């Protein structure tokens, strides 16, 4: 991109975009990193997941917001289904 | 006390069935009461009970006794709708005197029959019950044989489900084996006909009550029941996504629904599925889940015969009927088990108008003293019929090894097909490469460079399809398109048959 928070948000677009089903594949780690803010800041040492990451990679964690939205969707997408269900051609 | 007084205590007691203590043993053992088993499986507010206020009229044994009144007399019986269609269904109460069958009993499970079959409506039964009540004798023999003869009556007319949610002993474990599928609750249901004390009264053979009639039993060994699941929930959450494959009445073509899936999609994924080496196995259930409308199949009796797959999945928004080999098992060989589960998959979809699509990759049958003794012979029989009888779309995806007389019956062309296709690495023969040439080139000179020739000619899809065998032979990526394609078309299709009195399948 033209500057570093348009490549950085492109890419992090792409990740989400990106299929991968049927190995286990590493975009979770990517995509968090890359929004984490001392990789925003540029504070990035050569030991930098190892201190972020003590105790091993754990995931992304949801916040308020993030969690109401994921609520939101899962429960729209659920009744989605639902209602799709219900759609027959005329008998 | 007024009548309408009366009327409403009357309400209140059918509701509340055998008494709450007898409601607090059902939740204590993880299992739901037949009425809140009837809310989850029906659309909110479509349930209509009939003939609540029936009451036994046994009056021998003390029966007579207004503290053996109970009303609805251990069976909820109604009709409602699972996402707008219409469906019978009734559920055995195990809190009114066991659950066990009395006359009346049977009597209200009949009468839903009898309108299920006149207005063309499917019935499901939630099946509990220890047995005949034998306080009344006779009466629930009576009662077995109306049962009987409804179930009999109603095949082919409408679908049959039946999903066992507890124990079932004596004449109760024969209408689950005349209805068309069979479904178990792990470790919660059972079905025998003599309990573990009579086992060990007459032979001197020790055994409990989940070996001798365990849902996982008769899920893995017996082939008996075609899936079970976890608990109640589970089972009827289950039950209503597979009514929704089946149409209500075989008047009816295969139901069609809105499908979001486009149909002229190609599939790379199954380019390299099928390996080039004759030894190495592959997993038929990747080439089943990348074909079928957004990856959705539902798999009959996981657990049993795996060496063949049958199930439901839908193409183009139609319900269709899938079976296959695995070459995962047994080299994909047929069997005895096989032929069972087979034929009784493929006899179904037939009868309510559900397309067939095969997926052939047999090397022949399993040898062995075990498989002759048992009637191999007789028992493959069962599959060759059920697909030569069939009058429904049929279309056929060789995808490696078709040997022998497993060829036929594993629907080729000749049993009036519709279409059939070939993937490159398909091979059709009497035998393999190796066994022919030693037979046609006995003591000849020069058997090796006979060995290549024959390869060279026979080892490949050739020599079938410039004979008519195959209609094409396809890149396995445009599979999916060609299969939607011929539903599309040979869904208007019917042909004449002579008349019979009824069919005389090998059994
Ligand atoms: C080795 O000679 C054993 C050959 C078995 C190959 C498979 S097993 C079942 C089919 N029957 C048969 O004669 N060949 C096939």
């Amino acid at each position: 991109g033209s500057d570093r928070t348009e490549a950085l948000k492109r890419m992090a677009d792409a990740l989400d975009n990106y299929v991968i089903r049927g190995v286990t594949h590493n975009i979770a780690l990517l995509r968090e990193v890359i929004i984490n803010s001392r990789f925003v800041k540029g504070d990035i040492s050569t030991k930098f997941l190892s201190d972020v990451y003590p105790d091993g990679f754990k995931g992304h964690m949801l916040t308020k917001s993030e969690k109401n939205q994921l609520l939101a969707i899962a429960s729209s997408l659920f009744v989605a289904f639902q209602l799709r269900a219900q759609h027959f051609q005329e008998n | 006390t007024s009548v309408n007084e009366r009327i409403e205590n009357k309400r209140r007691t059918a509701l509340l069935g055998g008494g709450q203590r007898r409601i607090d043993a059902q939740h204590k053992r993880g299992k739901l009461t037949a009425r809140e088993r009837i809310s989850l499986l029906l659309d909110p507010g479509s349930f209509v009970e009939s003939d609540m206020f029936v009451e036994h009229r046994c009056a021998d044994f003390g029966m007579a006794a207004d503290k053996n009144k109970f009303p609805g007399d251990s069976v909820v019986t109604g009709r409602g709708r699972i996402n707008g269609r219409l469906v019978y269904v009734f559920s055995q109460d195990f809190t009114v005197f066991g659950g066990s069958l009395s006359g009346a009993h049977a009597q209200k499970i009949c009468k839903i029959m009898d309108q299920a079959i006149t207005v063309g409506a499917p019935v499901i039964g939630l099946n509990d019950s220890g047995g005949a009540r034998i306080q009344e004798g006779v009466e629930s023999l009576a009662g077995y044989a109306d049962i009987f003869l409804r179930n009999v009556t109603a095949s082919g007319v409408i679908p049959q489900i039946s999903l066992i949610m507890g124990p079932c002993a004596g004449g109760a474990v024969y209408s689950p084996a005349l209805t068309d599928f069979t479904f178990m609750v792990k470790d919660t249901s059972y079905l025998f006909i003599t309990g573990p004390d009579v086992v060990k009264s007459v032979t001197n053979e020790d055994v409990t009550q989940e070996e001798l009639g365990g849902a996982k039993t008769h899920t893995t060994m017996s082939g008996v029941a075609h899936r079970a699941f976890e608990n109640d929930v589970d089972a009827l959450c289950n039950l209503r996504d597979f009514f929704n494959y089946l149409p209500l009445s075989s008047q009816d073509p295969a139901p069609v629904r809105e499908c979001h899936d486009p149909s002229d999609r190609l599939v790379p994924e199954l380019d390299t599925i099928v390996p080039l080496e004759s030894t190495k196995a592959y997993n038929m259930v990747d080439i089943i889940h990348s074909v079928v409308d957004e990856r959705e199949f539902f798999e009959i009796m996981p657990n049993y015969a795996k060496n063949i797959i049958v199930g439901f999945a839908r193409m183009n928004g139609r319900t269709v009927g899938i079976v296959g080999n695995q070459p995962k098992v047994a080299s994909g060989c047929l069997d005895i088990n096989s032929s069972v589960k087979g034929a009784r998959f493929v006899r179904f979809c037939d009868a309510f108008n559900i397309p067939l699509i095969t997926f052939v990759d047999v090397p022949g049958f399993l040898p062995g003293t075990a498989q002759e003794y048992g009637g191999i012979i007789r028992h493959g029989a069962k599959l060759l019929y059920a697909f030569a009888e069939a009058t429904v779309p049929k279309v056929t995806v060789i995808t490696r090894k078709a040997y022998g007389g497993a060829y036929d019956v594993m629907s080729s062309k000749h049993l009036c097909g519709d279409t059939n296709y070939a993937w490159p690495t398909a091979e059709i023969a009497v035998m393999g490469a190796k066994g022919a040439v030693e037979i046609i080139f006995k003591g000849h000179e020069n058997v090796e460079a006979a060995q290549a020739e024959y390869i060279e000619k026979f080892a490949n899809p050739f020599p079938a399809a410039v004979r008519g065998f195959v209609d094409d032979i396809i890149q396995p990526s445009s599979t999916r398109a060609r299969i939607c394609c011929d539903l599309d078309v040979l869904a208007s299709k019917k042909v004449q048959r002579p008349w019979r009195k009824h069919a005389n399948i090998p059994l």
